[PDB]
Formats: C-alpha cells, structure tokens, sequence
C-alpha cells in the first residue's frame, strides 16, 4: 500500500540505495501532519451514521428522480436505499483510512481504481457521489488544519469523479 | 508493502470496520515516537559501510575457509557480491525499520533466498553469521548515548534486532 | 537539481499528475528542517577558512608522507598543498550546498559524480578526504539538530568515500 | 529544474562561493513564507478539474468555431486533446508555484510548444485565451479569505499570475 | 480512417506481402453487404430531422429533469436544448457515416475516441444518449437487412456507452 | 488457432490424403449455415454490455459474500477485474462460435485460467455461476425469432452451449 | 492455422475487442466465394492421380535431363521418380487445401515455409515445379470462378517458386 | 490511408453534413464495380514475380551501367534491393488500386522516396524506368479478356496506370 | 565456456597453485599439435552441408517414417528444422574440436536437448543415429591423406569421434 | 568491410575498450598466413583467364542442357555464354580479394549477401556454380597452404550455394 | 570501416579487376612491417592511463580556466567526462594505427564531434591541445629503443601522428 | 573463461555461423605466440617466492608507512604483512594464468573484476600494487618477446589499478 514511508521506501529501492536525508525529512512531514489528520479521521469516525444518512438524504434531494424512477442503479426501493448508504459509508470510511494513512493510497487501492468502469457498467451517475461528498465537507464540523485535511481528500475524491 | 499504518488500515478494510479509538491512539503514539524511528534509520544508515566492513572482516577472521582459493568468497568478483548480499540485507532492514514492518524486508529480500544460496552454492550460515555481526554493530550505532536527546529506544532495538534475526533465519 | 521540490515534482511529473498531499507533505518536512540545516550551513561558512586549514593540518598530520614524497599526487610542494586546501574547502562549500537545497543534490551532481574514476585517475587516497571530514565533524562546534543535520551530510561525503 | 533553493546554489558554485549571509537570509524567507505556498498548491490542485471546465466552457462560449464540425475542437478525440491541454498547463503552473521557479514549467511545458501547435494546426492565441481565464479562476480560488488563516499572499499570487501569464504568452 | 478496405491494406502491409485471397474475400464481403447499408444509410439521412427532434424529445420524457435543473450540462433552457438535439444528430450522422463506410471508423474516430472523458468532465449522462439511440432503433421503421446493419450500428454506439 | 475448415484440413495432412466426399459436404454444410453463425455472432456482440452486467449482478445477488468487505469482488478494482473476466470469456465464446472450434478458447482464454484463479484466491466456481448466467442470457438473444427470418438454428444454439459449458467446466 | 476467419478472430484478439462488422462481412465474403473455391477443390481431388501423372510427365518433357542425369535429385531410376511424383502431389494436395481453407494458411504452413531451404539443400530446382504447377493450370477443367480460384492459389505457388 | 469511401466520408464530416443521395450513387457505383477491381488485384498480385522480373530484365538490358562494375545495382546485394524495390512499388500500387485512392501510395511509399534514393546515390531516373515497365506490363495482365467476363475496364486501367505514372514521377 | 587451457587454470586457481611444470609440458603440447587441430576444424567446417546432406538423406532412407505424412521431419518447416538440428550439432562439435574441450557443447548444445526433444516430440534416437552418421563422415574427411602433409592425427579424430558420441548420447 | 584487423576492431569497439593481446595475437595469425593467402591470389589472378574459360566450359558439360535450351538464363546463345564467363570471373576475382583481404568479407558483401534471392529470381541453378567452383580448385596448381587457402574459400563459396 | 588490405580491395572491385601485382606487393610490405605496427599499438595501450594522465594534467596547468569553478572541467563529473573523451580519442588512434587506416577514426569518433562540443559548450580547441599532448607522449613511447629489436619505425610514427593531428584538426 | 579459443568461438555463436578462416588465423596466432608466452609464464613460475619477497619489500620501501601505521590495511604487524605477500602472490599467479591462456581472461575474472570495490572498501591504495607490479617487471630477468609477453599483462594490470 503507498503511504509517504512506503513510497519514500520504494523510491530508494528503485536506486538500490539507503533512505536518503530527503525522504527521512519527508517521513516527518507525514509525521508533523498526523495531527491534524487524525483530528479530522475522529470527527468524521464520530460522526459516520450521521454524516452518511444526511450525505444519501443530500443526494435524495439534489436528485429526485433517483427515489423516483425504477431501475437497478436507482434507490426507489430498500434495496437500492441499501446500495446508496453502503456506497457513501464506502466513501467516508476510506477518507479516514487516507487521513490515518498519510496520503491517497486507500482510496486509488480501495475505491478510484476501476471508479470509472464501476459507475459505467452499473449506470451510477458521478454526480450523485459528488454531492454526497460536498455534504460531508459542508457538515464535518471541523477547523484549522484538520478541516484542511479532510477536505483535501474530500476534494481528492471529487476531482477522481470530475 | 506495508508500513505500520498501512497493517492496520488494510486489516481494518478487510473487515469493512472504520478504526476504532484505541487503534487511532495506537497509531498516533507511532507518530509520537516516530523521531526516534528517524534517528535509528539515520545512523545505521550514516554508518552502512564501516558496519558491512568490520562485520565482513571479522566474518573472514572467523571462517578463513571463506577467503582461501576456491573459497565462495575468493577472487574479488565473489568478493563484491558477497559485500553487496552484506549491504543489501542491512538496506533492508533499515527500510522495514522506517516503515515499523518487516514485509518490505521478507518481500523483496528474504523470500526466495535461501533457494538462491542453496543453487550457488553461496554458505547461508555464514551469511546469518555476517548479518548478526552487522546486527550488533548497528544496535551499538542506535543505543549510542552520545549527541543525541537520552530517551529509552528499547522498544525500537529489540524491534531492529528482530529484524536482523529475521534475515539470519531466512538463510541459517 | 534534486532537491526535495524538484524531487516531488519529478514524482509526479513521471506518474502524469497534479502534486499530491504525500508530497506537499514532503516539503512542509524539509520547511521544518530547513532552520536546522540553515544554522549548520551559518556556522560552516562562518568558519570556513578556520575548518579548511584544520582540516588539511589534520590530514598532513595523520598522513605525513603526503607532505614528504615527490608526485604531483601529494603535497610537499606549495602547488600540492595549495591543490589540497582547495580540495577540502571544495567539499566544505558543497556541504553547506546540500545542507541549504535540503538534500545531497548538490553533493551527488557537483563532487559525488565521478570522484571514484578523478581520485583512481590522479592517485589520490580516498581516506585522506575521510580525515578532513572527519576533522570538521568533530570541530564545527554545533549542538542539537544543527549538528546531526551537518554530520548527516558530512557522513555522506565518508560513505561516498568508503 | 531549479526551485528558489537550487537556483541560488547553482549561481554561486558556477561563482566558487559559499552562500552569503544575505542569501542565506533570502533563503530562510522562503521557507517562512512556505505554508502560504502549499496552500496556493493545494487550493489550486483541489480544484483543477473545475478550473479546466469552466475556462474551457467559457472558450467555447466565445470562439465558437472551435466546436463547430470542421473545427480544432470538434469530435471527443480533439475535444478531450484540447481539455487535457488545459489541465497539464494548469499541472505545470502549480509544479512552478510549489518550486517558487518557472524552470519546469519553460523546461517541460512551454519549450517547442508554440510549434507544436503550428505543425498541429492548434489555434495557439484561443489557448492562450483559455490560460488566462484559468488564471483568473486560480487566483481567486487562492486568494479566497473563507476557511485560512487571514494574512498576505499578494507576492505568491503576483507570482503564480506571472507563470500564467508565461504560459500564455508563449502561445498566443 | 478504418474502413474494410483500408483494414485488409493495412494487415498485408504490416506483414510486407501482396494483398491474399483472404483479403480480396473480405472486401468482396463488404461489397455484398453495401446493399443493405446503403438502403439503412438513406433512411436514415431523409428521416433524420424527425429522428433527431423525435430522439430528444424521448430523452426529456424518460428523464423530466434534464428540462427542469439548473446547470449548464441540462436542456432546461434553449441553450441546452440546442445542445442535446446537436449531440443527437452527431450520433446519427455519424452512424449513417458507418453504415456507408462499412465499419465502425467514423463512429471510433470522430465520436467514441475520447467519449468517456467528454461524459464524466461535462457531467453528461450516458443513459442519456442510450435512451434516444433506443429511440431511433425504434422509429426507424426499416426492415430486412438493412434494419440489421443500422441496428447493429445503433447497438455498438449503445454498447460504448455501457 | 483452427476454424472448422483448418481442422479437417490439419487431420488430412496428418494422413496425406485428400480430402473426402463426406468431409467436403460436411463443410459445404458450414457454409450454408453461415448466415445463421453471423446473426448469432453478431446478437452476442451486440448485447455483450447487458449480457455481462445482468449475469454479474444476478451472480452477486444470489452470492454476497463476494462483495461484502474482504469479499474477492469487493473494491473497485477486483470489481472491475471480475467484469472484466466476464466479458473475456463472453468474447472468447463469441469467437469460437465464429470459428465452429473451439481452439481459440481452449488455448487463449480456458488453458491456465484454473491455476490463474488458483494462485489469486478467485472463486472459480463462482465464475462458473456466472458463465451459465451469460450462457441462458446468449442463448435466449441469439434464439429470439423477433427481427430475424424464421428458421432452425438448434445445432448452432447447442453449439455455443458447449462453448459456455467449456468456460465453466475450466473453472468450476 | 490462418484462414479468412482465424484473420478476423486475431486482428480482434490483438485489439482485446469483440468482433466488428468488418469481420462479419470479411467471412461472409468467405461464405459467398466457398462455392467456387469448393467446386475447385473436388474437380481437382476427382482429377488427382491423372494431373498428378500429366503433371510429372511435363516436366520430364520440358527438362529431359532429369530422366537422363544420375544422382539423388534427378528422376533417372525409379526412387527419383517415385520422389518427384510425391512431391507433385504433395503440391496439389495442399493446394485443394488451401482452397477448401479459403486462403493460402495450408501452403504457407505444409509446404512454402522452408521451401527454399530444402530446394537449395537438396539440389532441387524451382523451375521443375513451376511447369508442374503449369501444367495443372491448363488441364484442371475448370471455368469461371472456380478456375479463377484454381488458378489463384496456383498462382500464389508459382509465386513462391520464383 | 483513405479510400474512395473514407474520402467522402471525412469530408461530409468536416463540413458537418450527411451524404448527399448524388454522394451515396457514386458511392453505390464504386460497389456495383467492384469485382472489376478485384480482378485488376488478384491479376497484378499473381502475375508480381514475372512483372518485376521482366521490367527488371529489360532495365538492365538498356542500361548495362546499372550492373557493370561500380554500377548502382552491382553486387548481389545491391541487386536484391533493387529487385525489392520494384517489388515493393508494384505492391504499393495494388493497394492503391484496391482503395480506388493513391493516398496508401504517397504516405507509406513514395512520400521522401527521392529524398533516400539522393542521399544512396540510387539513380532514381532508372527507378521510373522501371516501374514504366512494369506498368505496360500490369497494365496488359489487367487486360487480357482470355478467361474473364467480357467488359469495360477502361476507367479502371487508366486509374491504375495513373498510380505507376504517379510512382515513376516520384523518383524520376 | 573452457578451452584446454582454461581448463587447467581454473583447476589451478580453484587450489590457488601455479601450474606444475608437468602440465605446463602439456599444454605446449596442445599448441605444437595446434595446425593438426586447425585443419581437423577447417576440413569439418569446408565440408559442412555435405556433411548434414548426406547424413540427413540416409537416415531418411533408414527411416522412412519420418518423412511419411504425419512424420516429425514432413512438411518443409520441419525438414528445414531437421536439417537445422544436425547442422548445429556439427556446428558445436566443431567447436569444441577448436576448443579441445567439450563444455562448448554441453553447455550451449547437448544441456536440455533431450527435454527439449521429449516436449516437442522430436524423435531423440533418430537424431542420433543422424549424428553417427555425420561422424563417420566427419572423421573420414577429417582423415583423407590427398593434400596435407602426412602426419598422426589418431588422438584428434578420436578425440572428435568422442564429442560427436557425447552429442549422440545426450538425445538417444 | 570485415577483415581480421576490421574485425578485431570491432570487437573491442563493441566492449568499449583498447585492443587486447588476444586481438594482437589475432592480427599477427593474419600477418603469419598472409604469404600463403597472398601466393594462392597471385596465382589465380595470373591465370585467370584460362581458369574462367576452363570453368565455364567445365558447367557446359557437366549440364550441356545450358547451351541448348532456350531462355534468357541459359547460355544457348552468346548473351548467355558471355553472362555465365562474367559470373564465374566474379567468383574468381572476388575470391582473390578475399584472399588478400584475410577473411571472407569481400565473399560475403560483394557476392553472397542477396546470392540466393538473385539465383531464385533470375532462374540461375546453384548447382552451375558449384561446378565452376569445383573446375577452379581442381585446376589452381597451387600446393601446401597456398593450396589450402584457395580451398577453403572456394569451398566456403560452395557452402554458401549449398 | 577499412584497414589497408580492405580499401584496396574496395578500390579494385569498383573498377571490377584484378589487384596488380604493385598492389599485392604493397600489400604485401604492409604485412612484412606488421610487427612495429603490433609493437605500436601494444606501446600505446600499455601506457593509456600515463597518456591520457599527463596530457590532461599538463593541459589544466597551462590553461587553469578549465578548471576554474565555472570552468567546462569542474566538478568531478566534468572532469570525468573530459579525461574520458581524451581516452577515446587515444583508443580510436590506435584503432587507426591497427588498420593502418583512418577510416574508423573518421567514422566512429571524429564525425560530428565539433559539432557535439559546440552543443555542449566544450572548448574543442582545448580538446586540441590535450590530443597533441598525447600525441607527444605516445610518439615518444612508440620510439623508446629500450627494450625492442633495434629498427626503423619512422615511416610508422608518421602514420600516427597524423592520426593524432586529424583528431586535433576535427575539433579545433 | 575467456581465450582467445573462446573469443572465437562465441563471436562465431553470436552470429550463429561455423568457425571462419579468421577465427581459425586469429587462433593459430595465439600458438605462435604461446612459446613466448609459456616461456615467461615458466620463469615467474620458478622464482616465484623470490619476486614475491621482493615485490612486498619494494612496496613496504616506497611507502614506509604501510609498515609503521595501525590499522587492519596496514602491514604493521605479521598479519598485515601476511595478507600483502598473499595479495602479491596472486598478481603473479593470475599473471601466469593469463600467460598461460593467452589473454587477459584469467586477470579479468579472478583479480580486476570487482578489484576497485575491494580496494575502496578494505581502504587498500592502488599505487601499492602498482608499485610491487614495477618491482615484477624490472626483475623477472626475461628477455625478447618472453618478456614483451610478461610485460603486456603487468601493465594491463597497472592499467586497472590507474
Ligand atoms: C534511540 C534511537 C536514541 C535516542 C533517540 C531520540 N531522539 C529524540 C529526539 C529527536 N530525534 C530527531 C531526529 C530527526 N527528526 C527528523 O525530521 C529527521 C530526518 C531529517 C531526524 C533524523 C529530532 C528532530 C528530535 C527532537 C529534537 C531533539 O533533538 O530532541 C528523543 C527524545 C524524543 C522522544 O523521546 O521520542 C530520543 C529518545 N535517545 C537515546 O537516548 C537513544 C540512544
Ligand atoms: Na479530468
């Protein structure tokens, strides 16, 4: 999995050389960072059954047809309700593993590689995600660097839908 | 590879479950004690090359066996790989040292290795022999109380010498 | 140059992509280090000349025969001692080179590159260097964080050597 | 490439000198002045894909004989050619902004390109009209006062216009 | 372009020999099928005005808030609506350029090269156009084979879009 | 890779003979029926998007284990991977049955497939569920007598029945 | 092997794609060219040992020196003769497969590759097979396109011979 | 490349309009006289030996600078390039015959011909010599009425003798 | 690879000795019988594709199952790679003649052949039959009296006769 | 154009290194066969006429067929004797300078490279050839190495028509 | 690339004759002189490193710019690649003095050299005084009558100071 | 190991050919000059102990240090001085060896390769062999080309060490 020490690693495996005073630095970024990151992976970890149902309710109401119209990729019945609030807790819970992580490697690995191709296939419109997540951003209740944080991967995932 | 953030997050995914409190205060401790991890990595590796050569020499003082013509280290072609395998194995556990994981070490150097030495030919028992020279050498480098803040590193010694006892296992 | 800038540049200029949080956290860790590595680089150049002299006085005392025997490769004559101090003040200047970029950048491209083949070439013994290195190590007079940044580099140019 | 540090480094070894106490002074404001830096990186990373669409939609809206068929912009293939145009010179203009130095982005981006787009047939005055409704979206998403710390960034924004202003010029 | 033609030249080219038996076949084969191609073409082309307005118009019912929501990437003003019908009559004209090529050269090169991206980066949906590709196969009221050939060019353009 | 008429033709060599009446109207039969292999070809294609999808979700229905959390289709990437296979093997079922052989999808898609799945941990009998889901949805589109002259295709459905049950018997 | 239709499978295989309308059209043009090509492959089986027989005997006419001259690569005695009646029909045989394949694939495999090789190691000359194969043009019977089918893959031999 | 359907095609789309009913009779035309062309290839290709071979003979014959000595096509291996490149223009005419379009012809053939034949020294003047010769006789094989349907390939002739006239201009 | 002298040094350096006067003799042996080995080496080589054509042609003769059709050396792709086969073993016999040691071919040649044989289906023990042939013949070259000085070459043609064996042995 | 030294050259170019004692050694084993390649060149360049002569007429009666025949790539005529005499003074004369040169370079890029596509397209038996090769070596007069050199290049020609 | 031997040949089948007998007698002396030339270049390549060493050495001392921070010659990676270049021009002369020709001097080193120094900035005409420098050293090491059969090699030295001086010329 | 037997034969296996009549003059040079070199490789053979004994005292004379200094690269002490002489004897023995094979092979394979890691690592200077090398070349007493063969491979490997 990348992170800043496996990739800071996996830059000097690539020269077949020792960790350079570069890349030591670069760990203590990450490591002078954590603190805001795991402020902001708390909060949104505190909060996750409310931020996921008002994130799926904010998409109900940016987009109604989606409980309107029957289909398998709309969310008209229970079990597309299900598919919804599964899909946006899925968003939520790798943020904060990226956040704990130190980078987006949680999210390429987990959930952006093959994005694309998912949301094709099953007829899943990237609007929708969007608006969940510009939900999440407007109602983490947080500030400082560790707002800073969380809507950095929040932005992240949205560019990743853009 | 995994470093110690990455172990929890990808086992804490597998089981579809966000980290609890105790595991994020786990992780944030990590952080906290991670200067120390930064100053094991920067002397060690400061120090790589007079650690794989007293650890080679005394490695030969002790099996002159090694050396001799048709020895596995004899001509000085044998000679250089055999202070590179020294190295490679101390690079290796400098890199599972800043990572607090040994899976970069057991990945992509000890897997396969001792079936690497046992086609050459190459004396796994003296390399473990060479890697325990380099193992005491390093952790003398790490404890060493001078210029540094004192603090207690027993943790991440016995952690670095798990690893150099790693790689004497993967080839005795 | 390699720098830790242009090295997360690079990174991403090779994957195809805007910088990430990884990277930017990067850079904040060499901003944290840079006051460090910016007092060592102050008292090197401060004590520039003072180190220089001390240095090639602690080699031709380690190594006497450098100041005795005949050769263009040694320094019993007043170009050889001159070739010598010019040298070792090469490697001083570059070292507050490195300490200032951040990295050994400027010690890899400027002396690190080649050396092997110049010091084969002109029959110069790589452990002369190591003593003027190890001379400055031991008399820059710096404490604390100025100090393991200027030996960090100073144990790179040895290793180089060794 | 060169960032503010390597730029000041290579003009003084090309000299033989150390760094002088006023350089060094320069040096230490830079990194002062850092954090203001990422954030301008940052803000303009996290919104890239919108200041790409908006400039391009805006383009199209004024010229537009570039979307008609027959047109430089016409068909997705040329369309998604023209968009990712936008986002590397956006790409470039951030690396500059994070190196405090135009290297990369004369080095890697804008060298050869005016002929490029000559041999192409790309029309270089419209992208260089849609660079500079990129800039105009950066900027104010830089200098946005909602949710930072309230302070000055009137040089760092004079200076991310100017790398804007740079890779429009060599174009148009 | 990628025509038949162009097709069996350019696999005895690479392999550096005289055009094969295989290859006179293959085109032979394509000057069998043109009949129904050229009949679909025409059909096609005189209906086309009727097709494109009768296409849109199958879309607003299907999805009414493409007419409704703001956002420069709906019809919910002339603007838009200008748009759509103009992307309609792309797919159209530009299968009516497959049918009479012979292959699926126009439709990959001016339209599906590049598709995807167009899509996600102006937040069009591709249910959209598949609705008001479905629509055309319906009312084009042609039979026997050349109903084949444009439906088997109105379902490639179909599937790029799933 | 054989077609049905490099197959006869490859048993002839073996013996030096020529070929026979028997063999000669066997293979004039083929080409009566091509028409009927080209609209079964072409069906398959041209419903391969919905052909995959449906057969995949119907298989993660009845089987959720395989896209809850630790589950081997669950990420966007195995996700994507497992569709993937799907339509691979429907394409190789789809080239076989253009060919009347079944060697292209023997030897380029079916040979090593069991050991692949093996060696990743992918449930091959999984798979096998969801080939006989594309199987039934093929056989259905290709024996529809909507749109088509009215006619006998039994032998040709019961053909590219084999073909999907080849698929699965690699797997399962 | 390569036939019209294992052409079609690889040119889609090499791309990782479905097959196209091209290719469908490129083997119904096999479909439509089989009954000439058919018609060719059992006049010619019918009339083997007869043109097999005429052939050999035309080119003992046309270089008599074959018949005369001794050696292992001359028909002077009946093991030669034997060999070069073989190799005759070895010759049509595999043209009616070709024919049957509906392209060269049988004599690219089963004769033409190393055929230089083996002409040049056993002192075999191009030109003895060239007036077999000619012979056969004139005296297979056919008219229409089966001749021109005949006479294609006839051609493509004598091509390979020279 | 382009043929005479990709032509059409490419230019309706650059003026963004459907085919003309005048635009899809032509068209319709080019198919009707297809197997026409068929044969003009299927002739030239099965008659490619004897046409380079005899062009080539006669070449020689009337210009004997070209094999004495010193001569460009002295040597047996400047001999073979020679008869490889008539070959390879012969070829290169049969596909532009097949398109019905000589742009397979200028792009991947003679498209900086005269440029390689320069600098080689290649007299390119007994290039066009050549491939005149082959003309006259393709242009023979191509229309001889013993064992064909009776009819008029005049138009089609004059375009093929316009793709050798075409080549020989290239290098003359 | 070795040849006769390499073979002693590194024997030599495998005990750290300087080579003993006895073998020193022995190798100025080597070398005064050097011009006998040369012409052993040239005669093989002048001879070469009489060699294999000969040999070929009786082992077809004997074995007239290979060449039926169906048989391992029908169709001219496989008759071609026959006579490649007995082409470079003759071609590594020579070889290690000039060497006067045989790991030239082992190591390149005979190692892996007869797996090679077994997975292809290459019928091992009528290669060697085919290689007996070629040494016969080689040797009898090797041996004819008409045009070289008369001399003993009874250790060299035995020596040669002993590397065709070990070629026959490693496929039988 | 190979030669003993040429190729020396190369060898060390290739490595990127100064000539070695085993390429020395190479060059003076030249120098040492050079009397004898240098006394066999003599010889047939001084009865090269009478060697020509004698070969072609040694190919007429070995395959009289070749001066009875008609066609353009026999010798019935004097086009064809005058063709066939240049062909072999060809052989000859670039066998000498093959000889003197040390190595069959002048063989192997005046005359072999393209020898079997020439033979093949002009209707020319390597078999002619052949013969005239084997009158030459009968009939050089040479002995000792002198011998031996003719020898070995006329059978490496013959090899190479084999 | 030519040695003596091969540009008369290529002279000769230009014109399409036979060599002279001046020729081969030239050709000939060529051969009897060939031992000097051995002892030439055996000289040279034993001395390469003194060569090149002193040469380099002499010219930072007359021309100290070169070495200057700033100068073309500093840094140890300039440096390096400066006393490689006089290497390779040392190792291509006594390329030419093996052939005794100096066509691979011209071909594979001199050709386009002036023009890649002027793309880089290297002061060729300083490349010019360091070869004439090693021309001296080696001229001198050639002519040593210590320890050599007693003879004239002025003829010889000649050849190589001229391959010496067209180097020089090609970059001054 | 390479020879210049090898050499040939794997210029010869790279070009898939048999051996040419290059290769087999580039081998008979190697014997003719294998009297000189037998002949030198005898006499360093015979005195070998005593070019050793003087090799290491030349050595320990130039550089007086290397018997005085502390250190485990140092000949201070009998171990010291122990390891020199073995060093020294395996110049001499590999020297023998390439004599022996005729070409540098042995020294190559046995001694140079990897030879400036080890003097680097081990803080071995290079001018100490050079200078026993000297010592080896001004007393193994050979004349004529006996010594011009034991001179060529000492200073091929004082080239190494320069
Ligand atoms: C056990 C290994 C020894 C030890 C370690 C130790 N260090 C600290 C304090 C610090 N170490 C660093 C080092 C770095 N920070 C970086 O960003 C980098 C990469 C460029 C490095 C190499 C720093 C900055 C500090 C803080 C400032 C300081 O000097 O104190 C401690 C105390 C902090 C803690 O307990 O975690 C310790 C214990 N101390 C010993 O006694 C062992 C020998
Ligand atoms: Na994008």
């Amino acid at each position: 999995m990348k992170t800043p020490i496996t990739e800071a690693i996996a830059a000097a495996d690539t020269q077949g050389r020792f960790l350079s005073n570069t890349e030591l630095q670069a760990v203590n970024g990450r490591f002078e960072r954590a603190a805001a990151s795991m402020e902001a992976a708390r909060a949104l970890t505190n909060n996750a059954q409310q931020l996921i149902d008002g994130a799926a309710n904010a998409v109900y109401q940016k987009f109604p047809y989606t409980t309107q119209m029957q289909g398998a990729n709309f969310a008209s019945d229970s079990r597309g309700k299900s598919k919804c609030a599964r899909d946006i807790g899925y968003y939520l819970r790798i943020i904060t593993y990226s956040l704990v992580a130190g980078g987006t490697g949680p999210l390429d690995e987990y959930l952006i590689a093959g994005l694309d191709e998912i949301n094709r296939t099953f007829d899943l419109s990237p609007s929708w995600y969007v608006e969940a997540l510009k939900y999440i951003k407007a109602n983490h209740g947080l500030s400082g660097q560790a707002a800073n944080e969380a809507n950095t991967y929040i932005d992240y995932a949205i560019n990743a839908l853009s | 590879m995994l470093d110690a953030f990455a172990k929890v997050v990808s086992q804490a995914d597998t089981k579809g479950e966000f980290l609890s409190s105790a595991q994020l205060d786990a992780l944030s401790n990590v952080v906290k004690d991670g200067s120390k991890r930064l100053d094991a990595v920067n002397r060690m590796t400061s120090n790589a090359s007079t650690i794989v050569a007293n650890a080679a020499r005394s490695l030969f003082e002790e099996q002159p066996q090694l050396i001799q013509p048709g020895g596995n280290a004899y001509t000085n072609r044998r000679m250089a790989a055999c202070l590179r395998d020294m190295e490679i194995i101390l690079r290796y556990v400098t890199y599972a040292t800043l990572a607090g994981d040994s899976s970069v070490l057991d990945d992509r150097c000890l897997n396969g290795l001792r079936e690497t030495y046992q086609a050459l030919g190459v004396p796994g028992g003296s390399v473990a022999a060479g890697v325990a020279k380099m193992k005491d050498a390093a952790i003398a480098i790490v404890n060493d109380p001078n210029g540094i803040t004192k603090g207690d590193c027993s943790a991440l010694v016995s952690e670095i010498a798990s690893y150099f006892d790693r790689a004497a296992a993967a080839v005795a």
